[PDB]
DNA sequence: TATATATATATGTGTATATATACACACATACATATACA
DNA sequence: TATATGTATGTGTGTATATATACACATATATATATATA
């Protein structure tokens, strides 16, 4: 008579047969005579055999060993993401605090007078504009930090030459100056996070524990539908 | 869905992956086995297949004449690709912006019809049942169709106004023969229909007849098993070898 | 037996449409009815049209709201 | 492939369409039936299922306790997001 | 052919504002203005046409009535979304020759709208020839197109 | 009541094979039912 | 005793509808099968 999520089984006994079960199915201390009769216990017997990074089997003896093997990977991955973010933030400050001075000096510079990208890059190299790699700064997809500081200063002036005339306006100047201020405040926060106890990135991981906990609680309440 | 899928590069896909694509973006509301069978039989090309000018280039095992194209691979094995220049020339891209479309569930999926440069409905084969009606066609010569459309369109063709008069008064001038391409037997018009003939080769010195050609769209193993069930004919032959 | 009410049938939706905000969907039983409906609209940018191919595509809250009204939606054939 | 597939908008797809996506873009070199079985069982949620915290929300009929999840729909019918 | 004629006239109208904006933006000095509303005002005060740039450059499924009905009723996005790469002399030269090619193509379109027997009678002969040689090249390669 | 077999089930991620049913119509094969008789 | 003559089956094509099955791999549990004891 069970529902789709709750067990309700109903047996029917032959008349005057409750007594004959107890002598037949003896009650130990670990299980009752009915639970011996109706197959109502099982053992939780584990085989903790996993695979490891770089392939091959690994075999643990308790769940504590799996937890203690798991923790350092998350530790070093926090250290990696904070150092990568630090490098990218320095490089983006460097990028946008030349867009600002090109917007301020485009009238004195008179970019329309010049012939092609060669003469424009030459006349932009003479007025103190840094050569940059625009693609690696906007989208550093999978670049490691040595790749990110090794091919960054080896580009051209494409960051400054694909500026639209939409963004030579004064509200755009205010917008870029305040986002540069937010990026350098974020850079100070990042280089303060790289020092703390007991290891770098120890508060961000507590915040993410709390976020995962509230998402699990919300999912368990909505029957995993997330309404 | 094939013009939309292979747009970026003409990289191969499987049959079930391309079928998943054309069931997602073209709003197909049916099963997957029939769609994959349709993709397989739309890609096939052998002497006697349904399509003489297929949409796709098939890559893998796509069946033969002998089992009637029913001996292809499973859809996890075989691949298709867009026959890009034929699809580009027959169905021009700048024409597809100006067609009536079908809407499923609000969004555009596919046209009501394509309007090709050639009358492709009489250029291939087909034999289906349906509700109430039957469909069966036999393909025409390519050169006859090219001569007809060049007589209609070109004004310097000396059969231009004659063909316009024939369109006005519903008569025929230019012939329209069946397609004998990739067929080595012969066709004869007797009364009101055409017949197709296969080729034998006889030798009384060994009591051997050698069949070298079957008629149009005749599978080989179906023919051989059909000749073995007639005991009126089995009383004259001993052994049959393919 | 077709005379005396032996052959019956349910009646399920084919398309449900869900308005943003409101708590009742619009149920269409034929496809051309929905096509004539959806051509009449001018802005269908926030509706979610659900096609239910077979009846096993129906979610749990939908089957609960279809089985609270079971005898409400059974029909019976009469022979002419 | 599911993080990449539902990136733009999280509209649900059939199991065989998502399976074709993840066999195309993740270079899956095997058959298609076992992939669809794994996509079905990677989204189930009932008392006693394997995954307590599933990756996907399943939309349709995904089996029950009473047959151990062995009575789900065909991939032609049911959906995931 | 009617659709092509309409789109060519509209694109001639669109680029023969962009080229004179490149000629006059050195002293128009759009960098001085506050936001895009003041810029759109001062662009409309010198005779630049308001255009619907996202439908001139990409007519997808627009019929010719809704092509000449809602495209001259846009804004100045065509002229305010130009990159600074576009303001060089070689880009001006390329836009000038592209205007010349579109003018020649508009002349060819109006020349072959009027031909006999019906409009577009030589184009369909050319497509006959292309389909025929593609069918030949597909028959020669066992329908594999090597 | 004991020591001892040999077959038997279930889990996830894999490897392979399939089958009825609808719909139209030209064509092929199986009698069989008579109608003169013989 | 040959002849027709009206019966009945029977695959076959495309686009649909709904399903079925063998195998590998580890380990814990099981339910009946078996000696020989007597």
């Amino acid at each position: 008579y069970s529902s789709s999520e709750t067990i309700e089984i109903l047996v029917k006994l032959k008349p005057n047969s409750l007594n004959r079960i107890v002598e037949e199915f003896k009650e130990t201390e670990e299980q009752d005579s009915i639970e011996n009769f109706l197959r109502l216990r099982n053992c939780l017997h584990s085989h903790l055999n996993f695979v490891k990074p770089k392939g091959g089997i690994i075999e643990f003896n308790t769940y504590y060993e799996i937890l203690y093997a798991w923790l350092p990977y998350r530790r070093e991955l926090y250290q990696k993401r904070l150092m990568r973010e630090h490098a990218v933030l320095k490089l983006r400050i460097i990028m946008e605090t030349a867009i600002v001075r090109y917007i301020n000096e485009s009238a004195e510079l008179n970019l329309s007078h010049y012939e092609d990208e060669k003469e424009a890059s030459r006349i932009l190299s003479e007025h103190g504009f840094p050569p940059l790699n625009h693609t690696l700064i906007i989208s550093p997809e999978f670049a490691s930090i040595e790749e990110l500081n090794q091919k960054a200063l080896q580009g051209c002036y494409t960051y400054i030459l694909s500026l639209q005339a939409r963004e030579l306006l004064i509200a755009a100047k205010t917008r870029r100056v305040e986002k540069i201020k937010k990026m350098q405040a974020r850079l100070d926060k990042v280089e303060q996070l790289l020092q703390e106890s007991p290891f770098p990135g120890a508060s961000v991981w507590l915040e993410e524990i709390d976020a995962v906990e509230k998402a699990i609680i919300k999912g368990r309440n909505t029957q995993w539908k997330f309404h | 869905g094939g013009v939309k899928c292979f747009a970026s590069n003409n990289r191969e896909r499987k049959v079930f992956q391309f079928g998943g694509y054309v069931a997602d973006h073209m709003f197909y509301h049916h099963g997957d086995m029939s769609l994959n069978t349709s993709i397989i039989k739309a890609a096939q090309y052998y002497p006697g297949s349904s399509h003489l000018y297929p949409v796709f280039i098939g890559i893998g095992s796509f069946g033969s004449r002998h089992l009637g194209g029913k001996d292809a691979g499973s859809p996890r094995y075989i691949s298709v690709q867009l026959a890009s220049e034929f699809i580009k020339t027959m169905f021009p891209a700048e024409d597809s912006w100006l067609l009536p479309y079908v809407f499923e569930d609000g969004q555009r999926a596919e046209p009501e019809y394509y309007v090709p440069v050639l009358p492709l409905a009489i250029m291939e084969y087909g034999a289906n049942p349906s509700e109430g009606w039957k469909y069966t066609t036999w393909a025409r010569q390519l050169e006859d169709i090219l001569a007809l459309v060049r007589a209609y369109v070109d004004k310097d063709n000396p059969k231009h106004e004659l063909l316009h008069y024939a369109i006005k008064h519903k008569i025929t001038i230019l012939p329209l023969r069946p397609s004998n391409y990739n067929f080595k037997g012969h066709l004869k018009r007797f009364g009101q229909y055409y017949y197709s003939y296969g080729t034998y080769v006889i030798s009384e010195q060994r009591n051997i007849i050698t069949i070298t050609e079957l008629p149009l769209r005749v599978p080989t193993v179906a023919y051989i098993e059909s000749i073995k069930k007639s005991s009126n004919r089995m009383t004259f032959i001993e052994e049959i070898i393919d | 037996l077709i005379i005396h009410g032996f052959v019956k049938r349910l009646l399920t939706p084919l398309i449900r449409v869900y308005e943003k905000g409101k708590t009742m969907p619009v149920e269409f039983y034929y496809e051309q009815e929905f096509d004539a409906w959806a051509k009449k609209q001018t802005s269908l940018a926030n509706h979610t049209v659900k096609y239910y191919k077979g009846l096993a595509a129906h979610d749990t809250h939908e089957v609960k709201s279809m089985f609270k009204h079971f005898d409400n939606m059974v029909y019976t054939f009469t022979l002419d």
